[PDB]
């Protein structure tokens, strides 16, 4: 019995062009126990529906899944990925970033 | 959706290998069984097997044929320890349970190398002057046929081992409640050699 | 190149709230073709790849009993492995078990593994002979003898080097139009500036099946990751002083390519 | 391994009978089957897990209980002619193609009344001359008859001591009069020795017999011994010729 | 498809 730390990749399926309709991944690997929240977000607001894949896990037994939610992409709209977990004392905000 | 195997009872000379089958209508299956079982007694798991292939345990081979449905066990020495019902079980996937086979009965018959057959009569110890016909000796291919008349008792060859001997030999018993019975015609509707023994004076 | 086909299982408990949750995956290669979730309305296993989808109402039966099998087993498994080491009904305990048969471009056995964990750490595995095992701890030496006298490594020889094989072709072989396809990584690279003088170069690779990559430079290089179409992303990035982006380059191996794509800027 | 209550059982139609089965392999699953001439065996309940049952093939009449792990009752809740059988428990672990095991087994066997119920008369039946002269060998038969129901086990004695060797008593207690569904059976059984031996009158010999009948307790009213279960014996001493 | 061996621990 220990616990780990979800690593986190927020990105989005296709690559990035302001206006197009795309996918919105936040990818969460590597963390132990498989209980987890994992919300998206726009300007700061939770997204209503995102679907994920199904539960599964590493060589190292340590479990990933894969959340995504449609959206469109602008210039100035922030996106995000809110993870929380019995193993972080305070909700962990990744802001997408294009670049990466 | 059933398992088969062959018909009882299968006759095998000891030293010879006995051959017992199994098909089954479950492609999907996946794990195989063999059964012992005495008479009167529980079935005795004797052997698994769940590759395709041979699987080999002291005198008992297994083989299973995935692509035919199919499952052996052979017995390579059959010493007489060895008589007895052998069953088929495949994995039923449902809760454990599992399917089995009707069962095949074996018997080793010995081999009998100077037989010399008789019909003995044999008296009551205690002072009651009753009676009972004895046939023994005989080799294994005889047979003794259940009693055609009503009130007239035999019973089924049985092999006895004489260890502190080298000796085996074949047996059956008969006998009649009513006094119109002898034992010169108390084994007629029977396979018996002519040269068989009956006592006289 | 060669194959996967791998399940994985896991037993969540929950107190107070009722039978544990289990989730059951199976995946040939890099994808997904089953699936098996305790909380869901089908309680059956159910396809998450087309080509899985041929298999006839038999198999779905069969693969739903085997499934309830082992989800059943993994309840009796937590509280088991709670009696051993003495915990409460009171905490959420996990239980974990992959297994799964590899196969080379010939379509031969490779390799065999079974593997079992008690809440995230080693427990009990199949050693690579498939004959004997592996124990961690004094409560894994109890499983061991347990399966020993039941002969549960014979059993699972017989399906690593098996039925496992034999499936694995048939499903490599009903699915070879998405399966055997080899979906080559687009690639890529940008370029930018941080306080000076230094620069990141991001060598990119996009879209591509298998997910086995190797991304190499002349240092981050985040995990493999889907992209939620059945491909899969990766980067390498360097930082580099500025003004000298011509002396490194990026090379990406891949089952897809022919040669070995290579980066300038 | 695994054992059940009881070994044989006489019980008159109506009455209700408890078989027990008790395995201690921590084994999960527990199957309760009857065996039959020409069937083979019919799984009549099943358990995967405490508390709960599954009917089998055939659950007619039977009634099952499993509030304990290692412990799992079938029950006949009025007993009919045709639950006279053979009865198995069987256990395995829960899983993927596991093995089961089976118990000793219980033969079972339901009269329309007690009052038919006989133990054996035991007599034995000395070699003959003939036998003696030809072979050089002898052979005590021995014959238990009219006994009710087919519960026994012979066995041969020798000068105090159980003997094997030159043994075989026949498989099937056999039928005096196939056509009732309640005859009496009888059995016989050989023991062959060499002619010096039996014709040594210091040697003793003994057909034992036990017979499983009814209890000490049982309502018994005629002009008869209780048939309980008992030992008859039948004996034969050495000729000194 | 699934396997066999499987088995509580």
């Amino acid at each position: 019995m220990i616990q780990r730390t979800p690593k986190i990749q927020v990105y989005s399926r296709h690559p990035a062009e302001n206006g197009k309709s795309n996918f919105l991944n936040c990818y969460v690997s590597g963390f132990h126990p498989s209980d987890i929240e994992v919300d998206l977000l726009k300007n700061g607001e939770r997204i209503e529906k995102v679907e994920h894949s199904d539960l599964s896990f590493s060589k190292d037994w340590s479990f990933y899944l894969l959340y995504y939610t449609e959206f469109t992409p602008t210039e100035k709209d922030e996106y995000a990925c809110r993870v929380n977990h019995v193993t972080l004392s305070q909700p962990k905000i990744v802001k997408w970033d294009r670049d990466m | 959706k059933e398992v088969e195997q062959n018909s009882g009872p299968l006759s095998v000379p000891e030293g010879a290998i006995a051959s017992l089958n199994c098909t089954y209508s479950d492609r999907g299956s996946q794990s195989f069984f063999w059964y012992r079982q005495y008479s009167g007694k529980s079935p005795e798991l004797i052997m698994s097997i769940y590759s395709n292939g041979d699987k080999e345990d002291g005198r008992f081979t297994a083989q299973l044929n995935k692509a035919s449905q199919y499952v052996s066990l052979l017995i390579r020495d059959a010493q007489p320890s060895d008589s007895a019902t052998y069953l088929c079980a495949v994995s039923g996937g449902g809760a454990d349970g599992l399917t089995f086979g009707k069962g095949t009965q074996v018997v080793v018959t010995p081999n009998i190398q100077n037989p010399d057959p008789a019909v003995y009569q044999l008296r009551d110890s205690k002072s009651a002057d009753k009676s009972v016909c004895l046939f023994t000796d005989f080799d294994s291919q005889t047979n003794v046929s259940q009693s055609k008349d009503s009130d007239v008792y035999i019973t089924d060859k049985c092999v006895l081992d004489m260890r502190s001997m080298d000796f085996k030999s074949n047996s059956a018993v008969a006998w009649s409640n009513k006094s119109d019975f002898a034992c010169a015609n108390a084994f007629n509707n029977s396979i018996i050699p002519e040269d068989t023994f009956f006592p006289s004076p | 190149g060669s194959h996967s086909m791998r399940y994985f299982f896991t037993s969540v408990s929950r107190p107070g709230r009722g039978e544990p949750r289990f989730i059951a995956v199976g995946y040939v290669d890099d994808t997904q073709f089953v699936r098996f979730d305790s909380d869901a309305a089908s309680q059956r296993m159910e396809p998450r790849a087309p080509w899985i989808e041929q298999e006839g109402p038999e198999y779905w039966d069969g693969e739903t009993r085997k499934v309830k099998a082992h989800s059943q087993t993994h309840r009796v498994d937590l509280g088991t492995l709670r009696g051993y080491y003495n915990q409460s009904e009171a905490g959420s305990h996990t239980v974990q078990r992959m297994y799964g048969c590899d196969v080379g471009s010939d379509w031969r056995f490779l390799r065999g593994y079974h593997q079992y964990a008690y809440d995230g750490k080693d427990y009990i595995a199949l050693k690579e002979d498939l004959r004997s095992w592996t124990a961690a701890d004094m409560a894994a030496q109890t499983t061991k003898h347990k399966w020993e006298a039941a002969h549960v490594a014979e059993q699972l020889r017989a399906y690593l080097e098996g039925t496992c094989v034999e499936w694995l072709r048939r499903y490599l072989e009903n699915g070879k139009e998405t399966l055997q396809r080899t979906d080559a990584p687009k690639t890529h690279m940008t370029h930018h500036a941080v306080s000076d003088h230094e620069a990141t170069l991001r060598c990119w690779a996009l879209s591509f099946y298998p997910a086995e990559i190797t991304l190499t430079w002349q240092t981050e290089l985040v995990e493999t990751r889907p992209a939620g179409d059945g491909t899969f992303q990766k980067w390498a990035a360097v930082v580099v002083p500025s003004g000298q982006e011509q002396r490194y380059t990026c090379h990406v191996q891949h089952e897809g390519l022919p040669k070995p794509l290579t980066l300038r800027w | 391994k695994v054992t059940q209550s009881s070994r044989y059982l006489v019980k008159r139609t109506g009455e209700k009978v408890f078989l027990e089965c008790v395995q201690d392999m921590d084994h999960e699953n527990m199957f309760w089957y009857r065996q039959d001439p020409g069937l083979g065996l019919r799984l009549i309940y099943f358990s995967y897990d405490v508390k709960m049952k599954e009917k089998g093939d055939i659950p007619e009449g039977y009634s099952v209980s499993r509030e304990k792990k290692e412990r799992f009752s079938l029950i006949l809740a009025s007993a009919s002619t045709d639950q006279t059988s053979m009865y198995l428990c069987a256990s395995s672990f829960l899983g993927t193609g596991v093995e089961q095991y089976f118990g000793p087994g219980t033969r079972l066997t339901v009269v329309e009344d007690l009052n038919k119920v006989f133990p054996p008369e035991v007599a034995l039946f000395e070699p003959s001359e003939a036998e003696i002269s030809h072979t050089q060998k002898a052979t005590l038969v021995c014959l238990a008859t009219g006994f009710y129901p087919d519960h026994v086990e012979l066995s041969w004695w020798v000068n105090g001591k159980e003997v094997h060797s030159g043994v075989c008593t026949d498989p099937q207690p056999l039928k005096e009069q196939p056509a009732l569904n309640d005859s009496r059976y009888a059995l016989s059984s050989r023991l062959r020795v060499s002619a010096t031996f039996w014709q040594d009158p210091r040697n003793h010999f003994r057909c034992q017999v036990q017979f499983y009948g009814l209890s000490e307790a049982d309502e018994w009213t005629q002009d008869r011994a209780k048939p309980v279960t008992q030992i008859v014996s039948a004996e034969a001493w050495g000729r000194a010729d | 498809a699934l396997g066999i061996g499987i088995l509580t621990v």
